């Protein structure tokens, strides 16, 4: 009984190793100097296109 | 964009397909003359074209088609080996194409009726990029959107893997070196492999990003031209890890960078392909500004002539070509 | 668990390029501080003028 | 045994035989399903047949038994393994034989199936045209006009 288990628990462990994979790598990716002004062009332009829905706190980015 | 001694295509070419990739011979010809070929979506058409700048015969452009071969998926970029022949009673072919597919495919013809394929897998990310490695190329080196760089044979194999930091958008041959390749990332590092020994000599650092597009000097091996952000930069050896001169190319998301086969200071770019009816700049060095503007209703393809300062840029069903400085 | 300081000296063979692996490892998250990279281009550099307040693409071509 | 042979055979692809055996694997289970989860479908994993040919083999259940709008949609799936020209025409000779003129429409336009044959040209114009898309038809028709297909 123990082996027919594994077999079926392999995949869902596959799918969780794939998402902390791509936690850890998004963890490890750097990113760019990129203006605000950008930013917030990207932002209309996705909120017009109906993806996004604006929400400004405040926005930093590091030095 | 750019707009500097803007004119008309002095060479232009009417033809029954729109151009979806177009590129002369580089070097090692069986007979005078420079054979150019474009591929379409469906067909692939391999012509000789004769200028009145080289022949007094042909008056203005004398082009002729070899053959139009019916492929599959459209090819999106080919390969040329720099071993073809054009004379005897043989004209060797061995040209390697990738096409919508992600896949690159080897054909080999002898315009006696024979040609048969070899079909080169693929990796991870489609095909950048593919260029035989060799001074008569016998191996193609190719980058994709895996960070890998992988070398192939003839028959298929790996001949190489390299490990990348980003996916690989261009891979060059130094027709001067002797495998000498340099494989070029997004990130904007430039690697030089020494094939010969898989050992990586030199590298390079743009402060310029993405990177895309570069190319060795024809007539120089110090200097090294590219394409980054939207300005065109020199790096010059061995006193650069960083852009030695950087002048703006292209206003808009410049495509593709060109040096010419016969000048080491002239050099084409392109603009952003189609949209405002693309630009070529032909540029000299030491001026920002173009030594020439052509126009192209689409940007599809820059190629430069053999051994004339002549580049050419297909469009919408057309050719043009245009003459430049040494 | 504290971490009383970032991994020392590294030995890299000639297998790679050492310029961007010990970039990689300079710009490594989570070690030394943006100050000790300005402070070590400095007395490198011979003394030099403050080469702090750097954006990250500036930061690296000025590394 | 007659099955376990075919491993015996010469394997040109593991794949294909693991695709046969995955197929006859689904007919067992819906010859008599019991309890709703099985380690049977745990079978690809294991033998680590890609995703995209899973769904493919699903959609060669459903277009065997001719629930081919479901065949269609498994394969229109993204991210499979692009079918080979073979089966493409058998698929779409078959879609037409059946009336599916709009489901074999949206096969080609989806997968863009290769054609390079005389056949294949006729067989797409044919869908094309009892689809209405004489203009493209046409075109496509100009465009392959050799001297010897014309």
């Amino acid at each position: 009984q123990l082996l027919h288990s594994q077999q079926e628990l392999i995949p869902r462990a596959a799918q969780l190793l794939l998402s902390y994979y791509m936690i850890r790598w998004g963890s490890q990716c750097l990113a760019c100097a990129v203006p605000v002004d950008l930013l917030e062009s990207n932002l209309q332009h996705l909120s017009v296109l109906e993806l996004s829905d604006s929400q400004v706190e405040k926005r930093r980015y590091t030095s | 964009m750019k707009q500097d001694s803007a004119s008309n295509a002095t060479y232009t070419v009417d033809c029954e397909d729109y151009v979806h990739v177009v590129e002369f011979n580089p070097f090692d010809s069986g007979e005078a003359g420079s054979l150019l070929a474009y591929g379409g979506i469906s067909y692939v058409v391999i012509a000789s074209c004769r200028f009145q700048e080289e022949d007094s015969t042909v008056e203005g452009i004398e082009f002729k088609t070899l053959k139009t071969f019916h492929h599959g998926e459209r090819v999106v970029a080919i390969a040329w080996s720099p071993e073809t022949r054009c004379d005897a009673l043989l004209p060797l072919l061995r040209f390697a194409t990738a096409a919508g597919d992600k896949k690159i495919r080897i054909f080999t013809s002898d315009f006696q009726d024979k040609n048969e394929y070899k079909v080169i897998e693929g990796h991870s990310g489609y095909i950048n990029d593919l260029v035989f490695c060799s001074p008569e190329g016998t191996d193609i080196a190719s980058v994709g959107d895996d960070h890998t760089c992988r070398i192939w044979d003839l028959d298929g194999k790996q001949i190489a893997m390299f490990i990348l930091r980003s996916p690989g958008m261009s891979v060059a041959w130094h027709p001067e070196g002797a495998f000498k390749l340099m494989v070029a990332e997004k990130t904007g590092t430039i690697r030089f492999y020494d094939l010969t020994t898989h050992q990586a000599i030199l590298s390079l650092e743009s402060v310029q990003v993405p990177l895309m597009s570069a190319d060795w000097c024809v007539r120089n091996t110090l200097r090294i031209g590219a394409v980054a952000g939207n300005d065109w930069i020199i790096w010059e050896m061995p006193r650069s890890s960083y852009p030695q001169d950087n002048k703006p190319a292209h206003a808009d998301r410049a495509r593709m960078f060109r040096w010419s086969k016969c000048n080491e200071n002239v050099f084409a770019t392109t603009g952003y392909p189609g949209k405002m009816k693309s630009q070529i700049a032909i540029h000299h060095l030491a001026h920002p500004q173009p030594i020439l503007i052509g126009t192209a209703p689409v940007g599809s393809g820059l190629s430069w002539h053999r051994r004339l300062p002549l580049c050419v840029v297909g469009g919408y069903r057309k050719l043009f070509f245009w003459l430049t400085e040494m | 668990f504290v971490n009383p300081l970032p991994d020392d000296d590294l030995a890299i063979g000639d297998e790679q390029e050492p310029q961007e692996a010990y970039l990689e490892c300079l710009f490594a998250p989570g070690r030394f501080t943006i100050a000790a990279l300005q402070k070590a281009i400095q007395i490198l550099r011979k003394g030099s003028g403050r080469v702090l307040d750097l954006s990250w693409e500036e930061l690296k071509k000025e590394v | 045994h007659a099955l376990l042979d075919v491993y015996l055979l010469e394997n040109a692809d593991e794949m294909s035989k693991h695709a046969i055996t995955i197929y006859f694997l689904l007919d067992i289970m819906y010859s008599f399903p019991d309890k709703p989860d099985s380690s049977i479908e745990s079978f690809p994993t294991a033998f680590f047949v890609p995703g995209s040919l899973i769904k493919l083999i699903q959609g060669f259940w459903l277009l065997d038994h001719n629930d081919y709008q479901n065949s269609v949609d498994c394969i229109l799936n993204p991210a499979s393994s692009r079918v080979m020209s073979w089966q493409h025409s058998q698929i779409i000779e078959n879609l037409l034989c059946h009336g599916d003129s709009r489901q074999a429409l949206r096969y080609l336009q989806v997968m863009k199936p290769v054609a390079t044959t005389s056949k294949e040209v006729k067989l797409h114009m044919t869908v094309l045209l009892a689809n209405r898309s004489i203009l493209e038809a046409w075109n496509l028709q100009r465009l392959h006009s050799s001297r010897l297909n014309v």
